[PDB]
DNA sequence: CATCAGTTCGAGTCTGGTACTGCCCAGTAGTGATCTTATTTCATTATGGTGA
């Protein structure tokens, strides 16, 4: 049996959530988002931003949230011999539950999630205000002013030299409140990677793509990753879409597997390839089930927590706008040989 | 979260109806923090703060806290220490579990030296800054010194024993058994009904005097190193032996 | 006591403002002040003249 | 008999229980000065279709 064990059913239903929440799976998306995504971070090669432009709910904090994980059991070995080096940092720092983005907030919660992994008491910022404390935690104050928070920062980053600064949902970095320009923003960002030299890779939807290409010392510095979504019009990517269904199938938490793989298409109106929402859509449908004590998941109960044509239609524009800005075909590259002048 | 000397000042000094309590509330009550040792003994202080400490807080376990329990026991006589005692590991051990750090009765004690839990002699000077404290200053805090407040404790704290192998063996384990009787003393507080009397070390004395001395002192006190002076005051008078004494005489007779 | 009260008088005299830091100053131990009654001899003479 | 054990007297030493002294710092709330910033106006500037 190459599902889950036939032990769970005995459980209470929150043993089922509890084994299920935290299931994940392996589409080949994913797979191969994960794998440049890995290959680009361990070798940067000078790249101040990476960029990660992706659908909303498709699984790509599952990927940050691997990523974290493997650079973290990776450099464990190497934690005990080399001192302040945080294997990864991942946080979203763009305006928590804020009206505007604020630059001095992003650099304290940089300072604050950068600093509290290790308890460490030999560490020296070049501030006044900013220090540590006997029992080992990062004290900061509503005084220091932005440069100073910006020295200790980029303090704190040379000293740790971390390999990644993972934010998410940075598509909310525009938030500028009024007078700014999005390229002062991006100029700062690429700075603090500038003379810390860490590698920075904005996460988010399809708003990110907001900062493609604003400046040449910006575009020749962006690595671009696109996750994709599923697309019903391929084949093969119809065929793994389905299979990931009946993944999930056989790894349902019931009885006996319910029949959802003959609604294919029908999951198609609500999902749109996005396989987070997929996976949520499920989630919320099985735990009202449960509720109820049903041992099978049928099309009604498919129909009643069914996402709103209207929203999966508004998603549906979005990202159709966002792929045909990234779209890249051989008439751009004939365009570019045209303009070098290379016959 | 106010400082100890200023709720000592303003909360149980004026409760106090002693004249120097009232008026030392006053100009720095100076004389009940470079006496701290006495709260914590067997007189009348130390009943007077359990009782205002009881009128404050409404309890019903506080004579637990202390040792008055054994009030016809014990003697103060070089019994308390003049400043802080306290063990760094277990400081860490309570803060990094999530409890509250709490200073010890058995620290206070002079004869006690190391921390039965965590093996290991209490220090009794600030790492940080050679000061000392006393056991209740105007800005005292658990786990905290009383001048410089910093953290006192440590996972590995920064006093080590001697490299020998004659008599610090023989050291630590008289540290153990001492530390041990006077933990099982506490702990059998609570179960006992009621203390031992003066009596009760004379019939104890007549005893072992008559089991092993044949009715003879003179060999008891050459045994024990004690003068025989003292010895007769033990034995016939109202005069309570020191807790070293005491459990010196018993280690003699190898007995809790 | 007395000495505070002629410094205070000696001050206004010349015009400048007699505060306790001024008196203070020019006074050879400036911490008796916590004594109860130089403050109030203090407070008093400068009633007196008006502060 | 003279040695050693059981008794006394008074001094040594600690310590609680009780009161008291000589001294300046630290925190807070006024003003006046000088920046500093999320946010509100004063012009040009481009887009628009039709009757003389
Ligand atoms: N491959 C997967 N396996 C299991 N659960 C998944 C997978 N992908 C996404 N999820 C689920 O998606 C939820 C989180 O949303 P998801 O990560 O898909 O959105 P996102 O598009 O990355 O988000 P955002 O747009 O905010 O960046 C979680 O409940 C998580 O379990
Ligand atoms: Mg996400
Ligand atoms: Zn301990
Ligand atoms: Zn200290």
């Amino acid at each position: 049996s190459t599902g889950f064990p036939l032990e769970l059913l005995t459980r209470p239903a929150t043993e089922r959530l509890a084994y299920f929440e935290n299931y994940t799976v392996a589409h080949p998306r994913l797979k191969e988002v994960y794998e440049i995504l890995m290959r680009t971070i361990a070798e940067p090669a000078g790249a101040s931003f990476i960029f990660v432009y992706g659908a909303s709910g498709v699984g790509k904090t599952t990927l940050r949230l691997r990523v974290e994980q493997k650079l973290t059991e990776l450099a464990l070995p190497k934690l005990e011999s080399d001192r302040a080096r945080v294997p990864v940092v991942g946080i979203e720092a763009i305006a928590p539950e804020s009206r505007y983005f604020n630059w001095k907030e992003y650099y304290t919660r940089a300072l604050i999630t950068l600093e509290e992994p290790l308890i460490d008491h030999k560490f020296d910022y070049g501030v006044r205000g900013i220090s540590r404390d006997n029992f080992g935690k990062i004290n900061v104050e509503s005084k220091v002013v932005a440069p100073a928070l910006r020295r200790a920062l980029e303090n704190a980053l040379i000293h740790r030299h971390p390999d990644v600064f993972f934010v998410d949902e940075a598509q909310h970095f525009g938030k500028v409140a009024s007078g700014y320009k999005l390229q002062d923003q991006l100029d700062c960002l690429k700075s603090l990677a500038n003379m810390t030299g860490i590698l920075h890779c904005l996460l988010g939807t399809y708003e990110l793509l907001t900062f493609r290409n604003l400046s040449g010392q910006l575009s020749r510095r962006s690595v671009d990753i696109h996750f994709r979504r599923y697309c019903a019009d391929s084949p093969e990517d119809v065929q793994a879409f389905k299979s990931v269904l009946l993944t999930f199938q056989q790894h349902l938490p019931l009885a006996e597997t319910p029949n959802l793989v003959d609604h294919w298409e029908y999951f198609y109106e609500r999902t749109l390839g996005c396989i987070g929402t997929l996976k949520d859509w499920l989630k919320r449908v099985l735990s009202d089930a449960l509720d109820r004590e049903a041992t099978t998941i049928t099309l009604k109960d498919l129909q009643k927590r069914a996402l709103s044509v209207a929203q999966c239609q508004k998603m549906f524009k979005e990202i159709q706008e966002g792929e045909r800005q990234l779209s890249e075909t051989e008439a751009d590259v004939q365009n570019l040989r045209s303009a070098l002048g290379l016959g | 979260g106010v400082l100890p000397g200023v709720l000592m000042t303003r909360e149980i000094a004026p409760l106090v109806n002693k004249i120097y309590f009232q008026n030392g509330a006053n100009r720095g009550f100076r004389e009940i923090f470079n006496r701290s040792q006495a709260l914590n003994g067997m007189g009348e202080m130390a009943a007077d703060l359990v009782q205002v400490l009881q009128k404050l807080t409404l309890r019903d376990d506080l004579r637990f806290l202390t040792m008055l329990f054994w009030s016809n026991i014990l003697t103060p006589r070089n019994l308390f220490r003049t400043r802080k005692a306290w063990c760094p590991i277990c400081y860490q051990e309570r803060h990094q579990n999530g409890l509250v750090v709490y200073e010890q009765l058995l620290w206070t004690i002079n004869l006690i030296t190391i921390c039965p839990q965590h093996q290991k002699p209490l220090v009794e000077l600030c790492p940080h800054c050679n000061h000392e404290s006393p056991l209740l200053n105007w800005r005292s805090r658990p786990g905290y010194c009383s001048k410089c407040g910093e953290w006192l404790g440590a996972n590995q704290c920064l006093k080590t024993f001697t490299d020998g192998e004659g008599s610090i063996k023989l050291q630590l384990e008289w540290q153990y058994w001492t530390a041990n009787v006077v933990g099982e003393l506490i702990l059998a507080s609570q179960c006992f009904e009621s203390a031992p009397s003066k009596e009760n070390i004379t019939k104890s004395l007549n005893i072992v005097i008559d089991k092993v001395a044949e009715n003879n002192a003179a060999a008891f006190s050459r045994l024990i190193g004690v003068p025989k002076n003292s010895l007769w005051m033990w034995q016939s008078t109202k005069t309570l032996p020191e807790l070293n004494t005491l459990l010196k005489i018993c280690y003699e007779l190898e007995i809790s | 006591c007395s000495e505070v009260r002629e410094i205070v008088l000696s001050l206004n005299a010349q015009g400048v403002y007699p505060t306790e830091g001024r008196v203070c100053e020019l006074m050879p131990n400036p911490g008796c002040f916590r004594y109860k009654q130089v403050r109030a001899a203090f407070n008093d003479a400068r009633r007196e003249f008006g502060l």
